[PDB]
């Protein structure tokens, strides 16, 4: 059940970002995709509105 | 091999930049005020007549 | 807006009216907004805390 | 996580000299041991003793108290950095003014990522930081000369990484669009951002922000970052 995709890195933690929704998706495995093993890798994703 | 996910890409507005340094933390700023004070509240010189 | 020194208790007249009137003083965010305040740590015996 | 090479040592006599290294391993060693610490108190601060014996950089506190980074032992700290001929650290200017929120009584050296390069702050020899951390208050913990890894406060998570420069021109863009997409903010610490013929109290800001080696910082807030290994001989 863990939603709570923020790993002290993202921008949610501010007064100008508004609201989202801490989502997540999946990747590619190898070194094409960025990493040493053929194994999916997890890709994290915040998205948010402005004005 | 040290542990650590390597250095760190970051692209803005469709260009790659490598940094030196990438953090977040506080810093003091200013901000915009505008104060108008009745601009224009009410000032028109016109007149009437009847055909 | 009440003044007092940590340790001492209140403060005489000459801090709390250099602290109201100039504006280099130190206080918490609501009496930096509304007056101004000056955080740099600088060579200071004592200084009356505002909140 | 934990320590990366060794403990710290114990450090039994009064102040013991340091001797010059230049292969990667025992700078991280000697970092490991929070010996670069001592040495910047013995440059410029000329504090007389060591701090954060058998702590290591590992138990450094900071004032957000949730680190990720804290757990990743192979990024460097812009101390760290600084060590290693990365950037230029800048003396302790009395002009500038230090984010408060985090409690200075007890502590004895505290560093702070200015917008214009990287200061330190700290006190001299049996003295330590208030409350407000405004003057170095006398301290009787402090008389030993040994002091704890908790006194120490990193202002805010950030780590540093080798560059590559960069030409004029897209840091003029990033420039230009970065204060293009912050209308409001108009003075950083005494210097002129923007135009809006008039200045005004000064209020914190939350931003994240990144350095490419020149004068002042560069602010953005929309960023997307991706991490890369390279198997590199350098790690
Ligand atoms: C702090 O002071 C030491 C002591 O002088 C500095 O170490 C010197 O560094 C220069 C630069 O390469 C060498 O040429 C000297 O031989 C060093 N002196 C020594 C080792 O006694 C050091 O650079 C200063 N700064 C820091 C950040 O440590
Ligand atoms: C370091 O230890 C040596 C050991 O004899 C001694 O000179 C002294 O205790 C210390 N040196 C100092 C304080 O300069």
């Amino acid at each position: 059940s863990t939603s709570n995709s923020f790993s002290d890195d993202w921008a949610g933690k501010m007064d100008r970002a508004g609201l989202g929704f801490s989502g997540c998706s999946d990747g590619c495995g190898g070194a094409a995709c960025g990493c040493f093993n053929a194994a999916p890798s997890c890709i994290f994703w915040r998205k948010w509105v402005e004005n | 091999l040290v542990h650590k996910p390597g250095e760190v890409v970051v692209s803005y507005g469709g260009m790659r930049v490598r940094p030196k340094c990438y953090g977040f933390s506080r810093m003091m700023a200013t901000l915009e005020v505008n104060p108008p004070e009745q601009r224009t509240g009410q000032c028109t010189g016109c007149h009437l007549e009847c055909i | 807006f009440v003044c007092y020194k940590a340790g001492t208790g209140p403060c005489s007249e000459s801090e709390e009216k250099t602290c109201k009137t100039s504006g280099s003083c130190r206080g918490d965010m609501q009496f930096c907004k509304v007056a101004g305040c000056e955080h740099g740590e600088e060579a200071s015996e004592a200084k009356c805390r505002c909140s | 996580s934990g320590p990366i090479i060794c403990a710290g040592p114990i450090h039994s006599n009064k102040s013991a000299n340091i001797p010059h290294l230049l292969g990667y391993s025992e700078k991280i060693c000697q970092i490991d041991r929070l010996i670069h610490v001592s040495s910047w108190l013995r440059n410029h601060s000329q504090f007389q003793g060591y701090v954060g014996q058998r702590g290591g950089r590992s138990q450094v506190s900071y004032y957000p108290a949730e680190n990720s980074y804290s757990r990743w032992s192979g990024l460097l700290s812009p101390c760290d950095a600084d060590w290693l001929g990365m950037l230029v650290v800048k003396k302790a200017k009395g002009s500038d003014m230090i984010v408060p929120g985090p409690s200075y009584k007890g502590k004895v050296f505290f560093e702070r990522p200015t917008f214009d390069g990287y200061v330190g702050w700290g006190c001299s020899s049996g003295k330590s930081r208030t409350e407000s951390g405004e003057l170095c208050s006398s301290d009787s913990g402090t008389s030993s000369g040994l002091l704890p890894s908790d006194r120490v406060l990193w202002i805010g998570d950030v780590a540093c990484q080798p560059m590559t420069p960069i030409p004029e021109e897209t840091f003029l863009e990033l420039k230009s669009f970065s204060q293009s997409e912050f209308p409001d903010i108009c003075k950083i610490d005494g210097v002129v951002f923007n135009q809006c013929e008039g200045e005004s109290l000064p209020q914190p800001f939350d931003v994240a922000w990144m350095d490419v080696g020149h004068s002042h910082k560069i602010i953005m807030r929309e960023h997307k970052t991706k991490w890369v290994q390279e198997s590199s001989s350098k790690d």
